[PDB]
RNA sequence: AUAGGUUUGGUCCUAGCCUUUCUAUUAGCUCUUAGUAAGAUUACACAUGCAAGCAUCCCCGUUCCAGUGAGUUCACCCUCUAAAUC
């Protein structure tokens, strides 16, 4: 369609079953369905362990540096990944929801340790 | 500078070792069949038809490239000790690309220590056949790569098949890929079957690793017996050159050895079963006087 | 810097082109303005309902 | 056909099925097939085949018992041959039957 | 019940002889064209249908991946497919068992099938790319700042911290706490 | 989801928004953090800005694009 | 039988069997052949025999055939910047003609491989999506993955019995 | 196509009514001090401004 | 440049009663999906030409305008390729009634 | 279609109708478990509950999602070019 105002947004789409969930990163306008039409699938996030156990995700950063040049707004969870990848700088709030359970898990220590 | 398997003289001198059985290149195999087309030619389209099919058997008999075993990466890209303890599985990234090499595209590992490793051979070799799949390669490794079942399809002399699946799964410069044709190299050599590696692209590969870690002794006594002669003389030469400071080469630049010379010298020189080597031949030269008095 | 992989391609890549050239992919920051939560807009940027 | 010995072919047949029209007229191909030996009797050049299971490799079926003509046979570009819209409808895939390609018993 | 032994036996070429175990069973349907699939099982429950199909009708024909006679009996000669459930009579059930069969006859080496030579994966075959050899360290990783100091927590000035106090009072929740370091 | 014409519901007419509790050094040091990150990320933005606008004006007028372009010219004539 | 006198030319393979794939120049081809006489007979079996399998692969380039309105047979192209190439095809042959028209104003075997390799770079084999344009639907495949649940039952850490 | 005269002039008579009878900034930010609720509009005001 | 998408038509000229326009018959070849044999397809178009030089039964070649000028003329004049009767061979560039050289070319 | 049944006293030809296959909805009779996909007939009338907030006051959003199949060649390509995101 048209969509009156927007932009493009590199976001995640699911695409799974029910408790399989599967994220394939797309570059979509923002006023239009979350699993609809994309300008162009950019990736792939299994979010579930492998066998080994390696939970796989997949960039074609090639593409995703152009969509980024073009304008694309990306979302959330999509700086989350980029910062665990090393495409993007690690997210402010994956160090600070970091730095409140390692408060959390001492707030247990110690409460463990008076009883014993 | 020592010649490696893809100088040229080496791989024409590889090349005439293999031979090219028509016969046995393009062979009758179970596949979907579809009707046999029919064309009626003369002698010299019928020649032309021949040698036509030869240029495409050397296009099938392209030697593989026998390459040297990878060094198992580690190398630790960065370290967020803040992000240890967060996230409790490993999380592997792949720039799929379109049209970077495979062997340049950068994969990653984020490990639960916040080391941002990258990426072993073996899951890179994974990670590849998932993302850009090639026909033939299962991720999870083929349970035929093992012992007993390897040593049944050796029982069953189904050894190029063996090769053919080696090739398919693994790289060659991975270990495996090395291992499973050295075994089978080695299983070859015990029972000798080289008629059954011949007009085959691995043969050369055979005879590489023979000379280099020289047991080509089965190599020589199969190939006189089977009247080999010009080949037999040509994989002492590439014993000779592959070995330069070796007292056969010694002997034979001293001794002007220039044909079957070149072979009584090995075995006067190196030879582990030497009696045998030098016994074929006077076998052969008594079958020579033969048909010799025939001729 | 760059971020850690972004590093690794860049110097990868002009290590391919060829000249070694190990010095640190730095990129200029001086010219990214630093405007905080007070900063005004503009009311034809705006517009009463 | 089990009869005759032929194990693998295909046959449709239309018009009228009668079968004392389609026994006869069966034989009556049957019988009048030209072999390749006298193909390549006939012509004078060698009968030889191509299959795409074994490869390029060229399988000589009938050499000419007599001499061996030298004229090339001639290329006749864009042949006069009548085809079958049957045929041409099975290659081009036009042809939408729920009847076709059906999975049935042995032979 | 270690089978490879009855296909070897006299019974079998009593039975049977040469030809197929499948070649002798005609399954009964609405004339013409048979239904495109044959029933489930034969045995349900412990009892056997009317017509019990070629496995289901001689208790002593097992099946595995070793019993390879059977196997090539059920896989094609001429060209390297299984026969369909309508080609050879058996059941949906067994038909599943014989394709488990014949593919772990497969990769177990008890069965011949034909592999094609692939093409190598890539053109060039060298190992000298940053994915693949080293990378010179990082100023941080030769040295033990964490990459991009922003991510370690440093205390503003209690000044600041007091103009915080002063925006947001009332609601306003405990103190910080400088994080730990190796949480358990 | 609702429209701009349906009516508001009573649950709703009246709700206090209760805001989050403040606190105080992750509150700064977030910030902090999140003024660092928008400034970095942007300057990643119009490396890969000017990136796309390098490939497009190399594309459209470079110098193999030149070359190629007299080649097939000079064929024509 | 197929009606008409060669029935090789209405057979899609046949048409997809030509090798003029004119340039982006290109817009009128004008071929003005003579019915009568032994010389124009190269362009009356190119008429013939050629026209459908040109057509086919240069689809929006307009071909009108005039027929004995002058004494000699001849080709002529308006290409897009005005201009007019003149091919005369007295004492020819419709093979001659075709390499011709291939040489002159056709594209060359470079250009059509690398056009080609521009279309495969769309299907590209990581993307995950419905089996009409890619070739995995989900990672639900890929063995060693995490199953669909309608093929494989998920353990008990799925919702509900939690 | 069927010219949409009716929407046309319903759309300019809109326009020229919103541009002509605009609500003012007086009876519009006013606001009922004590329970912090503006008219013509209805809804209170956040959590920060009290 | 143009908004029209028939750039270069080559056409034959129908009627001249309307002032400096002529109405042009361009044909095309169109594909018959099953029966795969090209048949002519007509589409009429609206030709500009200043001086009246087209009358009717020439072959014209038409290029585009940048924009219409008309609701229906949206291409003008570019040559009378083939006039009348008047029709000069273009490989002898004598004159030819048709098939037959009017004036000769070994002049 | 690998085809079959049926015109007649009988045969051959032409021919319609039907059969055999696969899917979908509904009806009958009868039905154990587990997982998963999918799930008004009606553009007929709707009780009732919920589906649009956010936010230091401005704005922004409620123009999107979600729904339906009434109408029906406003969906595609090119040129031109306005909101919009950089
Ligand atoms: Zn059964
Ligand atoms: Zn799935």
């Amino acid at each position: 369609k048209a969509y009156r105002g927007g932009h493009l947004t590199i976001r995640l789409a699911l695409g799974g079953c029910t408790n399989r969930p599967f994220y394939r990163i797309v570059a979509a306008h923002n006023k239009c369905p979350r699993d609809g039409r994309f300008v162009e699938q950019l990736g792939s996030y299994d979010p579930l362990p492998n066998s080994h156990g390696e939970k796989l995700v997949a960039l074609n950063l090639d593409r995703i540096r152009h969509w980024i040049g073009c304008g694309a707004h990306l979302s959330k969870p999509m700086e989350k990944l980029l910062g665990l990848a090393g495409f993007f700088p690690l997210h402010p709030m994956m160090i600070t929801n970091a730095e409140r359970l390692r408060r959390k898990r001492a707030r247990e220590v110690l409460l463990a340790s008076q009883k014993t | 500078k020592k010649p490696t398997f893809m100088d040229e003289e080496v791989q024409s001198i590889l090349t005439k070792m293999t031979g090219l059985n028509l016969q046995k290149t393009f062979k009758p195999a179970i596949q979907e069949l579809k009707p046999p087309t029919y064309k009626l030619m003369t002698q010299a389209q019928l020649e032309e038809a021949t040698r036509q099919a030869v240029e495409a058997a050397k296009v099938r008999l392209k030697m593989p490239p026998v390459l040297e075993e990878r060094v198992p990466i580690n190398d630790v890209l960065a370290e967020d000790k803040i992000l240890e303890g967060t996230e409790t599985t490993k999380y592997v990234f792949t720039d799929i690309s379109y049209s970077i090499p495979h062997r340049e595209r950068f994969i990653v590992v984020r490990e639960p220590s916040g080391t941002l490793r990258k990426a072993s051979w073996e899951e890179r070799d994974r990670m590849i056949q998932v993302y850009f799949p090639k026909e033939g390669r299962k991720i999870l490794t083929p349970i035929i790569f093992k012992e007993e079942n390897l040593r049944t399809m050796y029982s069953q002399d189904r050894h190029v098949d063996v090769l053919n699946l080696c090739f398919a799964q693994f790289e060659p410069d991975s270990t495996e890929y090395i291992k499973v044709h050295h075994k089978t190299y080695e299983d070859i050599d015990k029972r000798g079957k080289y008629d059954l590696l011949r007009s085959t692209r691995y043969f050369g590969g055979m005879v590489w690793y023979f000379v280099n870690n020289k047991k080509i002794d089965g190599l020589l006594i199969d190939q006189i017996q089977r009247d080999l002669i010009d080949d037999a003389t040509n994989l002492v030469q590439l014993y000779h050159v592959l070995h330069p400071d070796g007292q056969s080469a010694q002997g034979a630049k001293d001794q002007a050895a220039e044909g079957i010379n070149l072979i009584k010298v090995f075995a006067k020189t190196e030879a582990q079963k030497g009696a045998y080597i030098e016994l074929t031949l006077q076998t052969y030269q008594e079958a020579l006087s033969r048909h010799s008095a025939a001729s | 810097p760059y971020p850690p992989l972004l590093r690794a391609m860049i110097i990868a890549e002009r290590q391919k082109n060829g000249d070694t050239s190990t010095e640190e992919p730095m990129l200029n920051v001086q010219r990214i303005r630093m405007e905080p939560w007070d900063y005004p807009a503009k009311q034809e940027d705006k517009g009463r309902a | 056909c089990r009869l005759i010995g032929i194990k693998d072919m295909y046959a449709k047949v239309s018009g009228s099925i009668n079968m004392l029209s389609l026994t006869q007229g069966l034989f009556r191909g049957l019988s009048r097939q030209e072999t390749h030996q006298q193909l390549a009797d006939k012509k004078g050049l060698h009968v030889v085949e191509i299959r795409e299971e074994c490869g390029p490799l060229p399988i000589v079926v009938a050499s000419p018992r007599g001499p061996l003509r030298k004229d090339p046979e001639p290329e006749d570009e864009v042949p006069d041959v009548k085809l079958d819209w049957e045929d041409v409808k099975t290659a081009q895939g036009m042809k939408r039957s729920v009847w076709s390609n059906l999975k049935r018993a042995a032979t | 019940d270690e089978p490879w032994k009855y296909l070897e036996s006299e019974e079998y070429q009593e039975r049977y002889g040469s030809r197929p175990v499948w070649a002798d069973y005609r399954r009964n349907h609405k004339g013409g064209v048979p239904p495109q699939r044959t029933r489930k099982t034969c045995i349900r429950r412990n009892k056997v249908v009317g017509n019990p199909c070629p496995i289901c009708r001689d208790h002593k024909l097992h099946v595995d991946f070793r019993n390879v006679k059977l196997l090539e009996q059920f896989v094609c000669a001429h060209t390297g497919i299984i026969f369909y459930a309508p080609y050879t009579g058996v059941c949906v059930k067994q038909h599943k068992r014989l394709t488990q069969a014949i593919q772990k006859a497969r990769d177990h080496g008890l069965l011949i099938y034909h592999i094609p030579q692939v093409e190598p994966r890539d053109l060039d075959f060298s190992t000298s790319h940053g994915a693949v050899s080293a990378t010179p360290p990082a100023p941080t990783l030769v040295s033990g700042d964490p990459w991009y100091p922003w991510y370690n927590w440093k205390q503003p000035p209690e000044r600041e911290l007091s103009r915080l106090r002063r925006l947001y009072q009332g609601h306003l929740q405990e103190e910080s706490g400088p994080p730990p370091e190796s949480m358990p | 989801r609702k429209t701009r014409h349906d009516p508001l519901a009573k649950s709703k007419i009246e709700r206090v928004n209760m805001p989050p509790a403040v606190d105080p050094a992750e509150f700064f040091v977030l910030m902090e953090r999140y003024q660092h990150y928008r400034q970095t990320v942007r300057a990643l933005r119009m490396e890969f800005v000017s990136e796309v606008q390098r490939k497009v004006h190399e594309a459209r007028a470079g110098v193999l694009a030149e070359r190629k372009a007299l080649k097939d010219a000079a064929e024509h004539r | 039988p197929m009606k008409g006198r060669f029935p090789i030319r209405r057979t899609l393979q046949y048409l997809s069997q030509g090798n003029v794939v004119f340039k982006d120049s290109v817009k009128v081809m004008t071929v003005n052949y003579n019915t009568h006489g032994e010389l124009g007979e190269g362009a009356r079996k190119f008429v013939f025999f050629n026209i459908p399998q040109i057509q086919y692969k240069n689809p929006w380039v307009q071909i009108m055939m005039f027929k004995n309105m002058t004494p000699s047979p001849f080709l002529r192209f308006y290409l897009d910047s005005g201009e007019q190439v003149l091919v005369d095809v007295e004492t020819k042959s419709n093979k001659e003609i075709m390499e011709h028209i291939r040489k002159i104003l056709g594209k060359n075997e470079e250009t059509l491989r690398e056009e080609e390799e521009e279309k495969k770079q769309l299907s590209h084999p990581a993307n995950f999506g419905p089996r009409k344009y890619c070739l995995r639907e989900c990672i639900c495949e890929v063995e060693g993955q995490v199953p669909c649940p309608s093929l494989v039952p998920l353990p008990k850490e799925m919702r509900g019995k939690y | 196509v069927r010219p949409r005269l009716i929407a046309e002039l319903a759309r300019r008579v809109r326009a020229l009514r919103e541009q002509l009878n605009r609500p003012r900034d007086s009876q519009l930010y006013a606001v009922d001090y004590e329970t912090l609720t503006r008219p013509f509009s209805g809804r209170r005001l956040p959590v920060r401004a009290w | 440049r143009s908004s029209v998408h028939a750039r270069w038509i080559v056409g034959k000229v129908i009627g001249t009663k309307m002032q400096k326009t002529a109405k042009v018959r361009v044909t095309r070849l169109v594909l018959d999906p099953y029966l795969l044999k090209y048949f002519n397809k007509r589409k009429t178009y609206f030709a500009h030409d200043a001086l009246q030089q087209c009358t009717v039964g020439d072959i014209v070649l038409l290029r585009a305008l940048p924009v219409p000028r008309a609701k229906h003329v949206k291409h003008e004049l570019a040559e009378i390729v083939f006039k009348v009767g008047k029709v000069i061979d273009p490989v002898t560039g004598k004159p030819c009634a048709g098939t037959t050289y009017l004036e000769s070319p070994l002049s």
